[PDB]
């Protein structure tokens, strides 16, 4: 029931410190090679660390070496990472992954390494959940909230485009609805992106007919529980 | 009628000379790599025995019920000129 | 420490074949046999599917085979089943015993007709430019499969800086929208005779414009 579970992460500052934890069971922990391996928000994979299963020997990438640090305890199964120095870029889910490895074989007889140690077999077999590090600059703040005048959308079929620009909150979440979640159809709330200001900034948009303009009303609800804020904004056809 | 038998393990070197190897630890089918010390090349370490026999089959057998009482195998080389067996 | 290079995208209907590559150096993927591809479904941890280039653990379907020649390897799935779909990651173990990863492959399993995106550009709202700020909102929707790349331009030129973009994401509909934004200070806005978002889709472009105007 090999299981890898990543604890610790959080919201941190640039240039701090912050250590990760993996909880491992269903294996024997001390006998394998251990990664850390992070994914920035919509990027790809990116191998972190590696230590070997006597913790003595250890490896960080060059984009992240001077701002990490692997270690383990194998008394309590547990795998840790270090962090300091941390730079806005940092911002990732951190995964923990077991290396594969055990003996080497040729003909009939398993080939173990210095003090019965296993080889690796240079994949990873096991992974945890993952546990997501947000370093910020930025201090709880509530979000503006503009209106996008809706705009013709399907060149014909009658279908035109509005919405609400909620920019600069942190943390996350916000929630948005639209005439107090009476309108459903054809609503859509995009994921928050990050600004360099370390403040969070998403659109809510609602396909609506061009003929129901000017006779329909059309406001949207905007909620940020961290700093308290509720906002309703009219969102109406503009002049020129 | 006597014959021989040289039993060999492989070996890697670089006073003062330093050296590692694979041995059994325990099980037959089971070896791990060693560290080993003197006070870089391929290297070949051999002990060898006789065990008394009559002809080169009883010798076969006796050499291959030893290789057995022990976690040997590999390779076997036979010189008649000197009834040399060699595993490795 | 750049990582391994891979299609951003590909997809295939179920049943068919496809194949993805993995460029790299002769330090890593051209200096081992130690190339192991992972698959990450939406929301699931990633796990292997193949490994050591072609070799499968115990449980992964034949379908997936993998194969290397000079510094490229690759991943093939013949016969795509509706779970094939999701991304997948390239890894090789370097001279220098770190591993390092590819850039990533979105794999699509079509599972309904391939649509266009429709594109909205929304120009700086009156009351953001009241408050001294001025962001361009461009809105892609209704597309599939689920991946494009975008691009700004003011006037006839491209625009790098202030863009930041949404990764696409299913509708209710179950076609794919996503978002982009480019800021600008009230005076750049007015100072261009116009701005322009330019959608890229499964090859294809699609393009707005909007310009200064009352
Ligand atoms: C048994 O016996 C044996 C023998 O004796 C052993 O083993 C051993 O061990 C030892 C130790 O322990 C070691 O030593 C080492 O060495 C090295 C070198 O070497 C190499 O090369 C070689 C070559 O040779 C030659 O010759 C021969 C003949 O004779 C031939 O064969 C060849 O070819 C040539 O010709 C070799 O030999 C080797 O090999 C090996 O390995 C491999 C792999 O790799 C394999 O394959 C094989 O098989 C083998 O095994 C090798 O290769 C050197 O280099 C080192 O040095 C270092 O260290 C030290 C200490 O220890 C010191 O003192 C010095 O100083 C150095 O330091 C360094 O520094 C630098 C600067 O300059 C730096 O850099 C940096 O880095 C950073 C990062 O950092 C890091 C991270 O990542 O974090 C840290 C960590 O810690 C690490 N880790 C490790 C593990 O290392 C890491 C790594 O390094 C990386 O990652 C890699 O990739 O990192 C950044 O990056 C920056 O940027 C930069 O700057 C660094 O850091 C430092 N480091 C440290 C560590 O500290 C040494 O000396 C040797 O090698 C061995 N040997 C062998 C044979 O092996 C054993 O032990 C025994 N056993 C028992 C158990 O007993
Ligand atoms: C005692 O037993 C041990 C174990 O059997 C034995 O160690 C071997 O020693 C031989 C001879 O020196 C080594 O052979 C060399 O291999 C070099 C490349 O090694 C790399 O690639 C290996 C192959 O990997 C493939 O297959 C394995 C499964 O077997 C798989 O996991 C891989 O993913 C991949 O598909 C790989 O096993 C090996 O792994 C070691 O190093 C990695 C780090 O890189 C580490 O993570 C592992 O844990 C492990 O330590 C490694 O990655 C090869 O370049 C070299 O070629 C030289 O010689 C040829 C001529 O033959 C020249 O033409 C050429 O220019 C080179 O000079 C050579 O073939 C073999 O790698 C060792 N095996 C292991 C497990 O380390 C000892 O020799 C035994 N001792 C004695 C004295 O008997």
């Amino acid at each position: 029931q090999e299981q890898l579970v990543e604890s610790g992460g959080g919201v941190v500052q640039p240039g701090g410190s912050l250590r990760l934890s993996c909880l491992a069971s269903g294996f024997t922990f001390h006998k394998y090679g251990m990664h850390w391996v992070r994914q920035a928000p919509g990027k790809g994979l990116e191998w972190v660390a590696l230590i070997s299963d006597d913790g003595m020997r250890k490896y960080h990438s060059d984009s992240m070496w001077g701002r990490v640090t692997i270690s383990r305890d194998n008394s309590k199964n547990t795998l840790y990472l270090q962090f300091s120095s941390l730079k806005v870029e940092d911002t990732a889910m951190f995964f923990c992954a077991r290396e594969a490895g055990g003996p080497i074989w040729h003909d009939d007889v398993k080939y173990y390494d210095f003090n019965d140690g296993y080889y690796n077999y240079h994949y990873m077999d096991v992974w945890g959940k993952g546990t997501t590090v947000t370093v910020s600059s930025a201090s709880t703040k509530g979000p503006s909230v503009f209106p996008l005048a809706p705009s013709s959308k399907s060149t014909s079929g009658g279908t035109a485009a509005l919405g609400c620009l909620v920019k600069d909150y942190f943390p996350e979440p916000v929630t948005v609805s639209w005439n107090s979640g009476a309108l459903t159809s054809g609503v859509h709330t995009f994921p928050a992106v990050l600004q360099s200001s370390g403040l969070y900034s998403l659109s809510s948009v609602v396909t609506v007919p061009s003929s129901s303009l000017g006779t329909q009303t059309y406001i949207c609800n905007v909620n940020h529980k961290p700093s308290n804020t509720k906002v309703d904004k009219r969102v109406e056809p503009k002049s020129c | 009628t006597t014959f021989k038998l040289a039993a060999c393990v492989t070996l890697a070197c670089t006073r003062v000379k330093h050296c590692s190897f694979n041995i059994t630890t325990d099980v037959k089918d089971r070896k791990q790599k060693v560290n080993a010390t003197f006070y870089l090349y391929r290297l070949i370490s051999c002990q060898t025995t006789t065990t008394e026999a009559v002809d080169a089959a009883t010798a076969a057998k006796v050499f291959k019920q030893y290789a057995n009482d022990n976690g040997i195998d590999g390779e076997w080389t036979y010189d008649d000129a000197t009834k040399t067996f060699t595993v490795t | 420490q750049s990582a391994l290079t891979q299609p951003a995208s590909v997809s295939g209907s179920p049943g068919q074949t496809i194949t993805i590559s993995c460029q790299g150096t002769s330090s890593d993927v051209g200096g081992f046999d130690s190339v192991s591809w992972y698959q990450q479904s939406p929301g699931k941890a990633p796990k292997v599917m193949v490994f050591d280039v072609s070799h499968r653990p115990s449980g992964i379907s034949n379908r997936f085979s993998g194969s290397k020649s000079g510094n490229t390897a690759s991943l093939t799935i013949s016969g795509l089943h509706i779970e094939d779909e999701g991304d997948y990651f390239c890894s090789s173990l370097t001279d220098r015993s770190h591993r390092i990863f590819g850039g990533g492959t979105k794999v699509t399993v079509l599972g309904q007709p391939k649509a266009a995106p429709s594109v909205t550009l929304f120009p700086p709202s009156s009351e953001e430019l009241q408050a001294n700020k001025a962001t361009l909102v461009c809105l892609i929707s209704d597309f599939y499969p689920g991946a494009v790349t975008v691009a700004w331009k003011a006037d006839s030129s491209p625009v790098k800086a202030g863009v930041e973009t949404t990764t696409p994401s299913k509708q209710s509909n179950n076609k794919y929208a996503a978002s982009s934004y480019l800021s600008l200070t009230p005076e750049q806005w007015k100072s261009h005779k116009s701005y322009s978002c330019q959608v890229t889709h499964e090859g294809s472009t699609v393009e707005k414009t909007v310009a200064p105007t009352e």
